[PDB]
């Protein structure tokens, strides 16, 4: 992270489709360094839906620009989550904050 | 004439650093033999770091294994940073096995007698499954100095090791409260330790490695 | 040495050195060691060192 | 408020402290300004343009 | 293997007077070169045992801000040559000589009455001239044993001359680069020191040596 920032790194990251946003609240059920699997809440889940929410991560893929570009977990094991809250750091990127 | 300075006050207040302080020194000396030993201690000394790492799950470092929350790299970066303290032997292989969910700290490591773990808070990965595990191979070995592994089987994983087990040297002359001479001074240094070596037996190393170097200098 | 448009030297002090000369030399009005004589530059770099 | 941030965290008002020298270990004769920057690394290799 | 280490060579001496060195050790370590220069200047510049010149006591004027009649060269001309003045004792500690001339010309080292501890190393070191004949120069100088460089203003009708008992003049340390089996990260030492006539630079760079190995043999076995 930067010690000197400015407070508009967060709308960088969470606007660049580069990380992982969650799409509805819920618990973490299952961490791993390739998928994350977030049990949704009661309030948010839809009758007619199939249920829990899994998030694929890309791991070394190529970029345009010949860089190494993944997508590293920062959420533990039972940890409670909400809507718009990161659930993965991408390239660049310390805790939703961009880390250049 | 001139005084012979004696190593007779050795502090250590935790352990991580310890206060070693030398008495008595001259006016002019104190500064130039604590220059001599920062320089001897910060550039050359002998240490134990974690070499390869051989994991049967995986082929590569760029590659990830299922249960695990960090990643390969990350754990060869949390290896890289191991403290290991080796008593008579200089190639030692380390087996790791862990199973269930948990941190994998240091203490998962087998004991072999001549190895010895300085911090057993020092984790290394974390498993999140319950039927998964891991199993490696830690080859630890001696050396002096930073080398990397581009100077130096497909499953073999190759890291850098850092043998220098001394983080900083702080010094500072200090004159002397009571004392027949008042142009006596003594030299206090303190050196912060990861916990694999001596203080003591730091000292004694680069003062007969300064004595080693400063040999070839009565011959001319 | 010189350039080919007039007669002056290209090779000059850019920033660095000018810095260092007009810094080692400078007057000051008080310093250590004010007011006493030497024998030579030797002596001089002797007592700076 | 810089100067009360670095009053609050038991550090100079001027923000330059005496440095020594590593080869020689002496102390310079002026402070040195010295920090924490946030530095970058740029797409200008040199193994791409040797 | 671990404790090991380079070992540089010490045929690279390089003359270009009498009492002049400029040696060259090599290979030596990546960072190692400086370690041993500046601790080997530093012993050379103000630890060195020798005597010198330090109070000089004279019959003429009081007053050190005035001038004399009968002579050429002013007060503290005479000063800078006598602090120019080098002369080693054998066996004692503090010696007083005393020089006597009254004549026309200029006063050599030789007109000093020789002793038996008292030695000049070069008796072509000039002092004062003498252009009248009546003007007769009578002075007591005081050799005394000491170590390094003192000034005069922090040791207090005697003058006070600042006493140099380093037999050195000049000493500065160079560290180049060197190259031996594919090894870059290297260092070279070049020592070139300035010495008068006193005591070799080679005997110099010796007694350094020893001085600083019997410095630190409370430690090594």
């Amino acid at each position: 992270k930067p010690l000197v920032g400015t407070g508009m790194e967060r709308a960088v990251a969470v606007d660049s489709g580069v990380t992982a946003v969650a799409k509805r609240g819920g618990v973490v059920q299952y961490v791993d360094a390739s998928r994350i699997v977030i049990k949704v809440n009661e309030d948010e889940m839809y009758p007619g839906e199939a249920g829990i929410d899994i998030y694929n991560l890309t791991k070394y893929t190529r970029s345009n620009q010949n860089t190494c570009i993944n997508q590293m977990p920062c959420v533990s094991l039972g940890e409670p989550v909400e809507r718009g809250d990161v659930l993965a750091d991408g390239p660049s990127t310390d805790l939703g904050e961009l880390a250049l | 004439e001139f005084l012979k300075p004696r190593l007779v006050d050795i502090e250590q207040v935790s352990s991580t650093h310890a206060k070693v302080t030398l008495e008595p020194l001259e006016r002019g000396f104190g500064h130039t033999l604590g220059n001599a030993l920062r320089r001897i201690l910060l550039s050359s000394m002998p240490g134990c770091a974690v070499t390869e790492v051989e994991i049967d799950g995986v082929l590569h470092e760029y590659s990830t294994k299922e249960g695990v929350q960090e990643d390969i790299l990350e754990i060869l970066l949390n290896l890289k940073g191991l403290a290991v303290r080796v008593q008579g032997k200089d190639e030692v292989i380390l087996t790791l096995n862990k199973s269930g969910i948990g941190p994998v700290t240091a203490a998962d490591i087998t004991h072999d007698g001549d190895v010895e773990i300085v911090k057993p808070q020092h984790v290394i990965c974390h498993l999140t499954d319950e039927n998964a595990s891991i199993s490696m191979r830690i080859k630890v070995q001696r050396g002096r100095g930073y080398v990397p592994a581009s100077t130096r089987p497909i499953g073999r994983l190759l890291v850098d090791a850092c043998y220098s087990p001394v983080e900083r040297i702080a010094y500072n002359v200090e004159a002397a409260r009571v004392e027949q001479r008042t142009d006596l001074d003594k030299l206090v240094i303190e050196m912060e330790t990861n916990g694999t070596i001596d203080p003591e037996e730091a000292i004694r190393r680069a003062a007969t490695i300064l004595a080693e170097q400063l040999e070839a200098f009565v011959d001319l | 040495i010189l350039s080919p448009a007039n007669g002056e030297p290209i090779i000059v002090p850019s920033q660095d050195v000018v810095l260092g000369l007009y810094y080692m030399t400078r007057d000051c009005v008080n310093a250590k060691g004010e007011g006493m004589v030497l024998t030579g530059p030797k002596e001089a770099e002797r007592l700076y060192r | 408020e810089i100067k009360e941030l670095l009053k609050l965290g038991d550090l100079p008002t001027s923000g330059q402290i005496r440095l020594y020298d590593g080869r020689t270990g002496e102390q310079f004769e002026r402070p040195v300004t010295v920090g924490y920057m946030y530095m970058l690394k740029l797409n200008h290799l040199v193994d791409d343009k040797m």
